[PDB]
């Protein structure tokens, strides 16, 4: 099995540095080019550079010059990318590649998972979570506001109602995530049957519940 | 022996 | 340097219908690569050299061209396939993608489920005021909504959010949020959330 396996997710205060890995197994490391991609939420890609570690050779996109740099450890299989003098226009995810030196007909055959980067001077704020309360057929929902860092989990009734559920991606308000959860239950469960939605931010440890009341 | 090299090539 | 516009951005297709999609260099390019990329997940190589399968790829896809004009076909839609498909060049430094070409299901056109909520008790108490609207599981994708309080519309300090296409439904939803201060929510009386999808605007709204 041919596998690439990045670091984990990083979050860096601006202008401090980071270095993302890209670990390779499966396969002789000397024979293959690493290429690094970058992609902001889920938008187009766009190449960084790639390290060839059968010759050490090594090759930028002119834009990356200055703010990323390769290098790679042959002893554990290992390609490293330091980004440096971090902003939020560094905030993406970025992939590793594999790419056969020696074969024209070579493509990038293999991915890494990811590794997301967030650069933020935010400090660790737990969310606020406000119960939306207004047919054979009624929607509640409940707003989460003013939250750092990504992510939050969103469950109802402890995830007992699945299917009806739709939580929408979190957006920027000034430097904290606010998002928003529905449900779609029928008129005749509610208010009968409590319907409550759960909230969980690892990062502030703070699990709530509420109830919503008509 | 291929004689090419994607890293060569494109260096 | 080399710029790939990608056309069109956004096509949808029911499954047996042909899948033609556009790359346009700004200059000559020897050979195209292609990629597919779904949802939180890698791209995945699709074609290379212009016109070859990658390794595992159904034979219903095909490449083509050659200076300044590439495409990718699909012979037969399937539902798998809908994702999003980049072309990328080697011929000129730096290495180059172009910004996308998204295919979605096409299905049965559905005019949004609409909601309005004030803002809770809990948040008023706090200081604040958001009041939030949900527009759920509609078709086709282009859609807009308008936010207006006491007859006239607001368009300052309205975020949106999107869900992806629905896998079960093969619907969209959005969710919009004014955010006001308490003082400025409770010196208005009427608030509505109108959305257009197109002579046929859905109204929902509220009085304090």
């Amino acid at each position: 099995k041919v596998q690439l396996q990045q670091s984990g997710a990083e979050l860096v205060k601006p202008g401090a540095s980071v270095k993302l890995s890209c670990k390779a197994s499966g396969y002789t490391f000397t024979e293959y080019i690493i290429h690094w991609v970058k992609q902001k939420s889920g938008q187009g890609l766009e190449w960084i550079g790639w390290f060839y570690p059968g010759s050490g050779n090594i090759k930028y996109n002119e834009k990356f010059k200055d703010k990323a740099t390769l290098t790679a450890d042959k002893s554990s299989s290992t390609v490293y990318m330091e980004l440096s003098r971090l902003t939020s226009e560094d905030s993406a995810v970025y992939f590793c590649a594999r790419h056969e030196d020696r074969n024209y007909y070579s493509y990038w055959d293999y991915w890494g998972q990811g590794t997301t980067l967030t650069v933020s001077s935010a400090k660790t704020t737990p969310p606020s979570v406000y119960p939306l309360a207004p047919n054979s057929m009624v929607t509640l929902g409940c707003l989460v506001k003013g939250y750092f860092p990504e992510p939050v989990t969103v469950t109802w009734n402890s995830g007992s109602l699945s299917s009806g559920v739709h939580t929408f991606p979190a957006v920027l308000q000034s430097d904290l995530y606010t998002l928003s959860s529905s449900v779609t239950v029928p008129s005749s469960t509610w208010p009968s049957e409590t319907v409550t939605c759960n909230v969980a931010h690892p990062a502030s440890s703070t699990k709530v519940d509420k109830k919503i009341v008509p | 022996d291929s004689y090419f090299s994607w890293s060569d090539w494109w260096s | 340097q080399i710029v790939l516009t990608q056309s069109p951005a956004l096509m949808s297709a029911s499954p047996g219908e042909k899948v033609t999609m556009t790359c346009s260099a700004s200059s000559s390019v020897s050979n195209m690569y292609w990629y597919q990329q779904k949802p939180r997940s890698s791209p995945k190589p699709w074609i290379y050299l212009t016109s070859n399968l990658a390794s595992g790829v159904p034979a219903r896809f095909s490449g083509s061209g050659s200076g300044t004009s590439y495409s990718l076909t699909i012979s037969s839609m399937e539902a798998e396939d809908a994702a999003t498909y980049y072309c990328q060049q080697w011929s000129s430094n730096p290495l180059t993608f172009g910004a996308g070409t998204k295919l979605e299901l096409k299905r049965a056109d559905a005019a949004p489920t609409v909601s309005i909520f004030p803002p809770s008790s809990e948040q008023l108490t706090s200081g604040g005021a958001s009041v939030v609207c949900f527009l759920n599981n509609f078709y086709p994708k282009d859609i807009n909504v308008k936010w207006k309080i006491d007859g006239s519309e607001r368009q300052n300090g309205v975020l949106n959010s999107w869900t992806d296409q629905d896998s079960k439904d093969s619907t969209y939803s959005m969710s919009s949020t004014l955010t006001l201060t308490k003082d400025e929510y409770e010196r208005h009386n009427s608030y509505t959330c109108e959305a257009t999808h197109s002579t046929s605007p859905i109204v929902k709204s509220f009085n304090r």
